[PDB]
């Protein structure tokens, strides 16, 4: 939708080396604003964006206690799952949780999710109606029956449809200058002589936000996906993103190829040429 | 256990210009498990002033991290990051290309 | 803000 | 103010009718809303829990939630004598990871006892005929009993008994004193007494 | 589920007391509340997990420990100015989940044990006028002069406890409201049919359970020791 808030939780067991490592991050759209790392020194939920720093001590004290208990729950899950799959305590395992909500143009609820993974594979997830569960294997069906008998889905829906949406609105308002911004891509093109008969054109897009972007190549105005390379979107480090797309062109006819950039800050796609 | 090898990308935060300071980025993504060793290198030696982002994962549960440091590009210094992972027989080294 | 303490599997 | 607020004033409702208890809260990431019942000298008992806007029905209970207006209510259908208790409103708080209780609202249902035959009798002690107490009984629920301003005279509040041999219910209140010059005629003068109360010789 | 002992406690001011609370519900969070007559709940202390605890709103004069997951002992120190209260223990899955309370503990603290008295129970036979006017008979029972207000009243007809036709005051009544250490009174009614009270083979008894000093508590007064006891008064039928 128009905006979203998402939280990511990961626990990695360390058999014979200490308690599992717990890392939690929160994101509003493409911006991270909170973190927790069990190996870090603070042992608290820490801010990672300016607009969240204005929350009072009740916020930070409460969030610290909540993620800590969350890590404790994962400590129990890591051992329980070993019994579900009859696994030994000599190997390292990881659990991953992820939830959040999407909102529409009116900042009202649109979509919710809450999914759980074990060793990198889907384990159990809340369906789109926020009222049923999707179990992967036999072990997940035991978790499903327990969470159904505990009426867990009813309580998760109240967060995803309620608190999640309400506090997403709050963050969007407190961080309007940062979250409600849109940075159009800064574009340019480079040329690289591969040999006497071929040349590579690289179409650049930099300093854009949010990360959603599309780069396509065209020859004589028709789409051309052959001999085209498209790198995955990468973070610039200052809150923006980078992406480029390349194409191999017979030497002499580079003027027949155009690059097209589609982004939220461009009402019409930008066109890039070499000459 | 799903094991995937990391995808590496070495690049600068801003267009590289000799003389002016910039940031060197080593973006690792699409890997599992999360335990990974990333070192940024300058002419072969490890840079000790290197920060990294907070661990996060994608829709397919694969992890991604960003390692970065402040550096000043020159015309003769070669930069690279070395990545080590359980799915790597030996540490993989990816040289930095200003054109990429 | 985060949800309440989750249930164990 | 407080995080959870409910008018603690004694609420009285006729038996068999609808009893509604209101509750308002200050949103603190408030996501879960509960109703507790508590009898005199007993511990709070969870009776109702609601999580989404609308009405939740459970027997003679009905919990209503309107998060937009920050309002939780409880409706009791067919008010019975066993429903007389204090009902505590509880609202959780994801901000701070807290769980707040209201001060509670005391509810008492009044019995619709037709055929009131008010009277003030004098009862003598079983082991010693010297001591005696006065009994004001068989009056309608719209009668209120006021405590005595004399430290030598004690007066209790009205209290309902339910006979099951015959379908009969009645109010009663007791007063007594050790002055031995105190009579049953001047016992309940502090309270508003109906004009047709029978007084024995 | 969750229990707390003892149900009634009675101590002298100047020493510390320990209120126990235990639950086997596998709950991490545990809470201590106190409650005053006609008032609400007030948080004293709480614990999110073992080896941790956080001060509530009236933590002054109290202290807790959480050495194990199932136990949460509360200590009432001599610094607490008003220890007399109804103390309630609860537990929950987490900070934001519904809490389940224990049975509760009534703590009463007095200056000297010289004002501790058991009740005086009497039963009053129905008036002849009531029997001829409404064809019903009301017995009245009075428990007087007891302190503290830790009493439980019950009617017994022909050796069996009854509840039909019984009404008891919700809470005891202070005999001298202006005194901080006033003794209490309590009344109760039992109404039966006139033909039932007029049977001399029917036995009525008003039993009052009092909770006071234990047999192990020390007593140095010449007066009879106000131990936890039962006081009752009987009556037969009359034609």
């Amino acid at each position: 939708g128009s905006h979203s808030m998402r939280y990511f939780f990961t626990s990695v067991s360390r058999p014979g080396r200490g308690e599992p490592r717990f890392i939690a991050v929160g994101y509003v759209d493409d911006t991270q604003f909170v973190r927790f790392d069990s190996d870090a020194a603070s042992q608290r939920m820490e801010p990672r964006a300016p607009w969240i720093e204005q929350e009072g001590p009740e916020y930070w004290d409460g969030e610290t206690r909540k993620v800590k208990a969350h890590s404790q729950t994962h400590r129990v899950d890591l051992g329980t799952l070993r019994g579900y799959y009859n696994q030994s305590e000599a190997g390292s395992h990881t659990v991953q949780r992820m939830y959040g909500c999407d909102v529409g143009s009116d900042w009202r609820f649109l979509r919710g999710y809450h999914q759980y993974a074990y060793d990198g594979k889907d384990y159990i997830a809340l369906k789109e109606d926020l009222r049923s569960w999707t179990a992967a294997d036999m072990a997940a069906q035991t978790t499903k029956h327990k969470w159904e008998a505990a009426h867990v889905a009813e309580q998760l829906r109240a967060y995803l449809e309620g608190t999640c949406v309400e506090w997403l609105r709050r963050y969007l308002e407190n961080g309007k200058e940062t979250l409600q911004r849109t940075d159009a891509p800064k574009t340019h093109m480079t040329h690289h002589a591969v040999s006497d008969h071929e040349a590579t054109l690289r179409c650049w897009a930099l300093s854009f936000y949010p990360a959603e972007i599309t780069l396509t190549w065209q020859r004589d105005g028709e789409d051309q996906t052959q001999d085209t390379e498209l790198v995955e979107t990468r973070p610039a480090g200052d809150g923006t993103f980078q992406k480029w797309a390349a194409v191999v062109v017979p030497s002499g006819q580079e003027q027949r190829y155009t690059c097209h950039v589609q982004h939220e800050g461009l009402p019409k796609p930008l066109t890039l040429r070499w000459e | 256990m799903i094991q995937r090898t990391p995808k590496i990308q070495v690049y600068s935060r801003h267009p590289a210009e000799n003389g002016k300071s910039n940031f060197l980025n080593c973006y690792v993504s699409g890997f599992h498990p999360s335990d990974i060793e990333v070192d940024l290198l300058k002419n072969g030696e490890r840079i000790e002033k290197v920060e990294h982002s907070d661990l996060s994962f994608s829709k397919d549960w694969s992890f991604y991290l960003l390692y970065y440091t402040e550096f000043t590009p020159t015309e003769k210094d070669e930069y690279a990051c070395r990545v080590n992972h359980v799915t790597l027989s030996q540490p993989k080294i990816v040289k930095w290309d200003r054109d990429m | 803000i985060t949800d309440q303490v989750p249930f164990s599997v | 103010q407080k995080e959870v607020e409910q008018n603690s004033g004694p609420l009285s409702v006729p038996e068999g009718a609808i009893a509604s208890l209101n509750c308002t809260y200050s949103d603190r990431g408030s996501q879960s809303f509960f109703w507790y019942r508590q009898y005199s000298g007993k511990s709070p008992e969870l009776i109702m829990s609601i999580y989404s806007n609308g009405d939740k029905e459970d027997g003679r209970f009905t919990a209503q939630l309107n998060k937009a207006s920050q309002y939780v209510s409880l409706l009791i259908r067919d008010s019975q004598p066993s429903d007389s208790a204090t009902y505590l409103c509880a609202v959780n708080a994801l901000l701070g990871n807290q769980f707040y209780f209201g001060t509670g609202t005391s509810l008492t249902v009044i019995p619709n006892i037709q055929n009131p035959d008010p009277a003030v009798y004098q009862l003598r002690d079983s082991k010693s005929s010297d001591k005696s107490v006065c009994l004001f009984t068989d009056f309608d629920s719209q009668t209120n009993v006021s405590q005595s301003k004399d430290s030598d005279v004690y007066i209790t509040d009205k209290c309902v008994l339910d006979m099951r041999s015959m379908d009969f219910k009645s109010n009663s209140a007791v007063a007594w004193s050790n002055k031995s010059d105190f009579a049953c005629a001047n016992a309940f003068n502090n309270s508003i007494i109906p004009e047709d109360t029978f007084f024995p010789s | 589920g969750i229990t707390q002992s003892p149900k009634y406690l009675f101590r002298k001011e100047g020493q510390n007391v320990t209120l126990s609370c235990e639950q086997n519900l596998n709950h991490d969070a545990m809470y201590w509340y106190r409650q005053d007559p006609g008032q609400g709940l007030r948080l004293i202390y709480y614990s999110q997990i073992v080896n941790d605890f956080q001060k509530g709103d009236i933590a002054e004069g109290y202290s807790v420990s959480r050495e194990k997951k199932e136990s949460f002992p509360l200590t009432v120190t001599s610094a607490q100015k008003n220890p007399t209260a109804f103390y309630l223990c609860a537990s929950s899955m987490g900070g934001t989940y519904e809490q389940y309370f224990g049975p509760g503990t009534r703590l009463t603290v007095t200056e000297d044990l010289k004002n501790v008295f058991p009740p005086e129970v009497a039963v009053f036979e129905p008036s002849e006028a009531e029997i001829s006017h409404t064809q019903k008979a009301t017995l009245v029972c009075l428990a007087t002069g007891f302190y503290p207000d830790h009493v439980e009243l019950s009617w017994w007809v022909n050796g069996k406890e009854v509840h039909s036709g019984v009404c008891t005051d919700p809470q005891p009544l202070k005999e001298q409201p202006a005194l901080n250490d006033s003794r209490y009174a309590l009344s109760s009614r039992l109404r039966v049919s006139a033909t039932f009270w007029q049977d001399p083979r029917n036995h009525f008894r008003c039993q009052v359970q009092f909770y006071g000093l234990s047999e192990n508590d020390e007593w140095t007064q010449d007066r009879a020791k106000p131990v936890t006891q039962i006081v009752s008064a009987e009556a037969w039928g009359r034609a």
